[PDB]
């Protein structure tokens, strides 16, 4: 069971240095007298690295409190521990280090080691109470203090502890990797005897492996398990704890380096150089080998990657008629509908939507979002006042008195339908009867198919000859379109517009988003389609006015005419090439110079 | 196949409290916003209480202010409310509507189109 | 890797709507005419509808003529069968087959070899 | 009766349970093919004494071609050597002479 201890009050960050530690046998090869190039998960050599004490004494009083924050585990984590007296007992990895998701458990009592991976509740302060015997002392007793409970437990292991005993300045540094790739949790682990060095000590050590394990889990984030000699009820003054946690462990991060191993006629690594630190490093691995005689060489090549983007796209004057149609006076009635053609235009999409005033949003075959990008070949529009329980009728795919005597629409609909009320401007006290609806008709129509005839139906067997009566109907009835009349029984103006996409010439097109411009900065520019990196310079040249653009005699384009402003804008590809080291040789020196070729010195 | 279902009316006590909620299928109510209207025996159907597409902006008629609580998940897709302290006179057939504003303004306290109604729930309060 | 592909199939309402859709895969779908078929509980496999490759030819049958929709999408290599005033005779397993006219006369109401096949969806009509 | 069921877990998942099988008696200095823990190959097989990790399986030539490899059963490493391939040359004079 888990004991709550006071809060770590977020103790601030500190740093050390790292020097040439963390070399790990990459693979499980011998290799003898030979330089091996390895790119993998490492610690950077000369890395800057978070250190925390095990007992901190913080508070005026003299408080003694862990150093045992959650910290965050990402491609691996390299694990140092300068430590005396077995204070440091294990670690729990996982993500959310809860009864959600699975976690790991590694534990070192005085015995062995126990390995597990379950659904543990994990509390805010895990921690393994250790006690000595009344007699003995030769070893200890640890009550753990980890998690509440465990459950759908999937793996176990037991073997021979990660951790040496340490039962006055005998201070030793144990220093793992810990990586997981591919459901692969390996350790790889050494220990060296320290002295006088407070901190990681300056020199190599190879760290050989020790266990791979198949645990297969999600893993993001992870604790250090520390032991308690003292008694969480009663705090001692001092000294209660261990030397107020004189011992340390030190925490550096893993990333994707490349390094240069040096495997001696023994197969131990006895030297290695990371390719990214300085120019020097750089022409070491370069040229595969740890000493370099006096002269030039050739190491990478930079490019000076740009830093924006910029487009800028002729905007015509003339918009559309929308305003004609949404913003209307008078509208069709529904059994002579007002089909508008919209053509040669720039349709504003963008309007309709952001208006936040029509009630149904429902296009069908186009996304609402994308009609500014897409553009069409036609534009057919429609918008009627019909009644408000047969809006759910326009849409393709339907039943109902419009949607089967009046206008069919086809299951194959890419356009939209939206719809809003014309209450306060097509009701009237009187109500409005000019809008007339039919509800007989001889036969269900086509997609796309008008009917005006004012003939009489005939219910009955004998004809009507367009004479009402008897078994006789006129085809249209009139709304009673009031202020008053309730949500369904409301005039609804509601739109259709319906859109060609063909393999035909486009004449309607969407709004284009045109931004600012840059001049004499590595840029990529779209221009009226053409899309590229370069260097916007001003230009001289004169082109001629039904001229857009310039290319050179190996066909690559030069220059370019701005639609927005009339100056024409010449285009150098962004400045890049190779880099030299210059260095005597490695048994003289150690600094280099670095020459950059064929490029201005204001670049870098 | 846009589809609006109620959950939670029943019969309660009066002074007692309940929560009721608009679920739906077939499309994002994160885009509309969705009122509540109630319609009691010989009266009207009325506003009951409004909330934006984004729920930063919120109605509440003045006879149901500080008893109704109206609020929505987006990320579920349903809208919620809560009353305290009921009384006899919200005893009534219970809608949800999921439209869109109709006039330039952020906030709901107009009336406008109510694109997508439920078939409503029954809330009794009587003891 | 020549694959048809039904999609849509589900229970609905007599009287209701519903779409069927038949992608392929591995294959161009524009130069072969598409036909869906049915087959029902006890029955035979009946030529439900055709259409060409080119979509300028459709065949129907007589027990879905006026209330059935076929159609295609030569550019996403796909066919579609919208389906509308659906009737308890609608429920069976569907098939969407791809053949080429291998006969003269460009109509396709003819049966005829049925050279790729999916592996059918069900489509359910009952209230 | 007393009944065991043994379920066999076949994933694409690193597998903690394999057969020994038969551990083939060492037949060397005889170019075999040879299958070491999943290391298909031809070649002499030869007592070496070279020293290998404990936790090392294999031996890299300076180019990617293995060369020792490590027995599982007793240590002892071994190394492998392709069995003399070459080509057959004919030393004939002009064959209006003599055949
Ligand atoms: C280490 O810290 C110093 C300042 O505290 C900083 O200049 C340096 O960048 C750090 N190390 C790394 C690798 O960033
Ligand atoms: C090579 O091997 C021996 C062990 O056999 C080791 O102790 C020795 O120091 C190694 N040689 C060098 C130069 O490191
Ligand atoms: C480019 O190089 C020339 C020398 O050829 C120099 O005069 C000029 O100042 C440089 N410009 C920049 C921006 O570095």
């Amino acid at each position: 069971q888990c004991v709550n201890l006071t809060t770590r009050t977020q103790l601030p960050p500190a740093y050390t240095n790292s020097f040439t530690r963390g070399v790990y046998y990459p693979d499980k090869v011998f290799r003898s007298s030979v330089l091996h190039s390895t790119q993998d998960l490492f610690l950077p050599f000369f890395s800057n690295v978070t250190w925390f004490h095990a007992i901190h004494v913080s508070g005026t009083n003299g408080t003694k409190r862990f150093d045992n924050p959650v910290l965050p585990f990402n491609d691996g984590v390299y694990f140092a521990s300068t430590e005396k007296s077995n204070i440091i007992r294990g670690w729990i990895f996982g993500t959310t280090l809860d009864s959600k998701t699975q976690s790991l458990l590694i534990v070192n009592n005085a015995t062995n080691v126990v390995i597990k991976v379950c659904e543990f509740q994990f509390c805010n302060d895990p921690f393994l109470g250790v006690y000595y015997h009344k007699n003995n002392k030769s070893w200890m007793e640890s009550e753990f203090r980890v998690y509440s409970s465990a459950n759908n437990c999937t793996f176990e292991y037991v073997s021979q502890p990660f951790l040496m005993d340490l039962e006055g300045n005998f201070k030793n540094l144990r220093e793992f990797v810990f990586k997981n790739i591919d459901g692969y949790f390996k350790i790889y682990s050494k220990h060296t005897p320290i002295n006088l060095v407070r901190d990681l000590p300056q020199g190599f050590s190879a760290l050989e492996p020790l266990v791979d394990l198949p645990i297969g889990i999600n893993i993001t984030r992870f604790q250090t398990l520390l032991a308690l000699h003292r008694s969480y009820l009663t705090p001692g003054d001092s000294s209660s704890g261990w030397t107020a946690g004189a011992a340390a462990y030190y925490v550096g991060y893993l990333q994707p380096r490349t390094f240069l191993l040096k495997y001696n006629e023994n197969g131990t690594i006895t030297d290695a150089v990371d390719c990214a630190l300085d120019p020097l490093s750089e022409t070491k691995c370069t040229l595969k080998s740890f000493t370099v005689e006096k002269g030039i060489y050739q190491t990478s090549n930079f490019r000076v990657q740009p830093t924006e983007s910029i487009v800028r796209f002729p905007n015509i004057t003339n918009l559309c008629p929308f305003g004609e149609v949404f913003n209307a006076t008078r509208f069709a009635s529904v059994y002579a509908w007002n089909r508008k053609r919209i053509s040669n235009c720039v349709a504003d999409y963008s309007v309709l939507y952001n208006s936040a005033s029509f009630s149904t949003f429902k296009c069908y075959g186009v996304s609402p979002t994308k009609l500014n990008d897409l553009c069409f070949t036609n534009v057919y529009a429609d918008s009627f006042v019909i009644r408000g329980d047969e809006v759910r009728q326009i849409a393709p795919g339907q039943t109902g008195k419009i949607a089967d005597y009046n206008y069919k629409l086809p299951d194959d609909f890419t356009g939209c339908v939206i719809a809003w009320n014309s209450n306060n401007l097509d009701s009237k006290v009187g109500g409005n009867y000019n809008y007339l609806y039919r509800l007989f008709r001889k036969s269900n129509l086509k997609p796309f198919e008008r009917d005006i005839s004012t003939e009489i139906y005939q219910a009955g067997s004998t004809p009507c000859n367009g004479v009402e009566g008897f078994n006789c109907y006129f085809p249209l009835q009139s709304y009673g379109f009031q202020p008053t009349n309730g949500v369904g029984y409301q005039p609804y103006r509601v739109v259709v517009l319906s859109f060609e996409l063909l393999h035909a010439p486009a004449t309607v097109c969407g709004p284009k988003k045109s931004t600012n411009l840059v001049k004499n900065k590595c840029v990529n520019f779209n221009f009226n389609g053409l899309t590229g990196t370069g260097v916007l310079t001003e230009s001289n040249k004169k082109f001629l006015p039904f001229q857009q653009f310039g290319r050179d005699i190996a066909d690559t384009t030069d220059a370019v005419r701005d639609p927005q402003t009339l100056e024409i804008l010449d285009i150098t590809p962004c400045s890049f090439g190779g880099v030299s080291v210059i260095t005597p040789g490695t048994n003289t020196s150690n600094q280099v110079a670095v020459l950059y070729q064929g490029v201005n010195c204001t670049e870098v | 196949q846009v589809q609006l279902q109620e959950s939670g009316g029943g019969l309660v006590q009066p002074g007692g409290s309940l929560r009721l909620s608009c679920a739906a299928s077939g499309f994002t109510l994160d885009y509309y916003a969705i009122g509540w209207f109630r319609q009691a025996p010989g009266k009207e159907r009325e506003g009951v209480s409004c909330i934006s597409s984004s729920g930063g902006r919120t109605n509440y008629a003045d006879s149901v202010k500080g008893r109704f609580t109206i609020s929505r998940d987006n990320t579920k897709n349903t809208v919620y409310l809560q009353m305290n302290s009921l009384k006899p006179e919200d005893t009534a057939v219970y809608y949800c509507a999921a439209w869109e504003a109709s006039r330039w303004y952020c906030p709901l306290q107009f009336s406008a189109d109510f694109s997508s109604w439920g078939q409503g729930t029954q809330v009794t309060v009587s003891s």
